[PDB]
RNA sequence: GUAGGAUAGUGGCCUACCAUGGUGGUGACGGGUGACGGAGAAUUAGGGUUCGAUUCCGGAGAGGGAGCCUGAGAAACGGCUACCACAUCCAAGGAAGGCAGCAGGCGCGCAAAUUACCCAAUCCUGACACGGGGAGGUAGUGACAAUAAAUAACAAUACCGGCUGGUAAUUGGAAUGAGUACAAUCUAAAUCCCUUAACGAGGAUCCAUUGGAGGGCAAGUCUGGUGCCAGCAGCC
């Protein structure tokens, strides 16, 4: 059973402090490992496109999910980023400048795409959404 | 230091906890259409004010009847509700504050009053008249439909003295038509 | 509309006004003339004159 | 033994989709008038609102 | 602990001699902090959780250290001296440096504005009622955040539903601010706001968008295309 002594406040505080580490959410935000991850605790990161890659969809689906290999400028790390929307991979080229955001699940894969935790938001300073709707045009240079 | 930084501001409404309650949506649309509101934000702002007042009254009712703080704040709140027409003289207890509904506050809007006294053919007509500077409360022109009319000021509502419906100088359309007809 | 509010001062005589009123208010009434000057130019002239000693300091600030 | 999926297929359906022009329709009222229309449609005049 | 030195002054602050003491699972000592502390901020049954660089208070720093003069007050940096790192000019002999002040530039990055006007207000300062003040204020950029609030209102006609309501790029005249502009007002001077001559609305082109329509969760078993492809899908 719990300790209940009126003079046992120290033990209760220490026990809670020790047991907090069993909590995964608490440990994630108190171990200081977010700075060694590709984004280093940022909502977005810019990078250079290295190569277009197709990723097979997970069972029971069957598709080729279009993604890009991006090297982050600020630390040189390499990640896989999904390119959403139909035919939007055609707006991406090798050595292009892309803005990368999270996939929405805080560092975890989404949907039937395996091992992909990022998506492309902008290419060459123009949002992919504008390119898909023809609102803007990708800069020639 | 920038002295402007010391000015304070606050929010006036909150979004619903559950966005897509069908019954809540139906009731809110009914109220908005009845009172001719432009969006749900106005209704939520009125609900926020009503909730604040009801919370204050409920907090006061928890204190002892002879508590000086309860006496002072209850008198202040009852006077405030009486000034704006929310409560009648017979409704002289903090308990009746808890029985206040959003409709009570909505009925005190300058738009609703302008519609009710007969200066407008409809609630929307009252809205457009108010926002077009055709209405004055006392000697002051008011163009804010959300204006809450006090009991004393209710009987002073009238057409603006500088408006076609309150004085002379018809509108630009009428003047243009008169000029055109002069030939 | 149709109403306005403000502040007014009536001095016993013009000399008292000239002695107590701000310069800009006197200018507004025509009792004083606005002198055209640039604060940045004054600062630059002062800084330039800082480096010159003696009577020549007077024309040093011109540059 | 097929051509299931590849990078060269990007934009297939969107390119295939025939282009249909948008019909020119009168603008709906905004704000209070829009709310008035909604209230009249759902309460005064009157299955789902988009039933066939 | 004793006696001295130094200090504005107490004190191992320092010196000489003497004693073996001092802290520690009631966590010392050591390490980390993407740690300046507080007043406070977010959320609120209660208890709690998370945040606090930033305008108020206290501390520290002026590229990194160290030393110091003047002075009531500084170990000052829009003061000096030396070293270290950067770094401008040179007639090559020398000579001058410190934006974590206001602007502004490079760099960095997801990430942040004008090299403007003024001491008119608040206050500070000097020999001084008067000078000065990038403190501070004004104006510029500004969908951080917050407040109010347009994009239509009313009749006739025709359709519909029970005199009463709803619809119509059908008709009819009324109203008005977005804009524009004399003028005045505002203002240190301007500008904006407020006020207001003359203009300013019918597809009132003065044309509202962002997301969605299997469920969670409000909204189509509509039509065409594609055919585990392309794609969607926070989860199913
Ligand atoms: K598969
Ligand atoms: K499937
Ligand atoms: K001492
Ligand atoms: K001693
Ligand atoms: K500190
Ligand atoms: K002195
Ligand atoms: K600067
Ligand atoms: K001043
Ligand atoms: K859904
Ligand atoms: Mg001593
Ligand atoms: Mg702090
Ligand atoms: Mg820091
Ligand atoms: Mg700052
Ligand atoms: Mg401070
Ligand atoms: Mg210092
Ligand atoms: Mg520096
Ligand atoms: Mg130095
Ligand atoms: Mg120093
Ligand atoms: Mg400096
Ligand atoms: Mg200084
Ligand atoms: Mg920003
Ligand atoms: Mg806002
Ligand atoms: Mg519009
Ligand atoms: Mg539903």
């Amino acid at each position: 059973g719990k300790t209940r002594g009126m003079g046992a406040g120290r033990k209760l505080k220490s026990h809670r402090r020790r047991q907090r580490w069993a909590d995964k959410s608490y440990k994630k935000s108190h171990l200081g490992n977010e700075w060694k991850k590709p984004f280093a605790g940022s909502s977005h990161a810019k990078g250079i496109v290295l190569e277009k890659i197709g990723i097979e969809a997970k069972q029971p689906n069957s598709a080729i999910r279009k993604c890009a290999r991006v090297q982050l400028i600020k630390n040189g790390k390499k990640i896989a980023a999904f390119v959403p929307n139909d035919g939007c991979l055609n707006y991406i080229e090798e050595n292009d400048e892309v803005l990368i955001a999270g996939f929405g699940r805080k560092g975890h894969a989404v949907g039937d795409i395996p091992g992909v935790r990022f998506k492309v938001v902008k290419v060459s300073g123009v949002s992919l959404l504008a390119l898909f709707k023809e609102k803007k045009e990708k800069p020639r240079s | 230091v920038h002295v402007a930084f010391y000015r304070n501001y606050g929010k006036t409404f909150k979004k619903p906890r559950r966005p897509y309650e069908k019954e809540r949506l139906d009731a809110e649309l009914k109220l908005v259409g009845e009172y001719g509101l432009r969006c749900k934000r106005e209704l939520w702002r009125v609900q926020y004010a009503l909730s604040r007042i009801r919370n204050a009254a409920r907090m006061l009712l928890t204190l002892d009847e002879k508590d000086p703080r309860r006496i002072f704040e209850g008198e202040a709140l009852l006077r405030r509700m009486n000034r704006y027409g929310l409560l009648d003289e017979s409704q002289n207890k903090l308990d009746y504050v808890l029985s206040l509904t959003v409709e009570n506050f909505l009925e005190r809007r300058l738009q609703t009053l302008v519609f009710k006294t007969g200066m407008a053919k409809s609630i929307h007509h009252a809205r457009v008249l108010i926002r077009q500077r055709h209405i004055r409360v006392g000697r002051q022109v008011v163009n804010v439909p959300s204006f809450m009319v006090r009991l004393d000021s209710q009987k002073h509502i009238d057409f603006s003295l500088i408006s076609p419906f309150g004085g002379g100088r018809p509108g630009r359309v009428k003047r243009k038509n008169q000029k055109a007809a002069a030939k | 509309g149709g109403k306005s509010t403000g502040f007014g001062l009536i001095y016993d005589s013009v000399e008292n006004a000239k002695k107590y009123e701000p310069k800009y208010r006197l200018i507004r009434n025509g009792l004083d003339t606005k002198v055209e000057k640039s604060r940045k130019q004054m600062k630059e002239r002062k800084n330039r004159a800082k480096k010159v000693r003696g009577v020549k300091k007077t024309k040093a600030g011109d540059a | 033994g097929k051509v299931h999926g590849s990078l060269a297929r990007a934009g297939k359906v969107r390119g295939q989709t025939p282009k249909v022009a948008k019909q020119d329709k009168k603008k709906k009222p905004r704000g209070r008038a829009h709310k008035r229309m909604q209230y009249n449609r759902r309460f005064v005049t009157a299955r789902g609102p988009n039933s066939s």
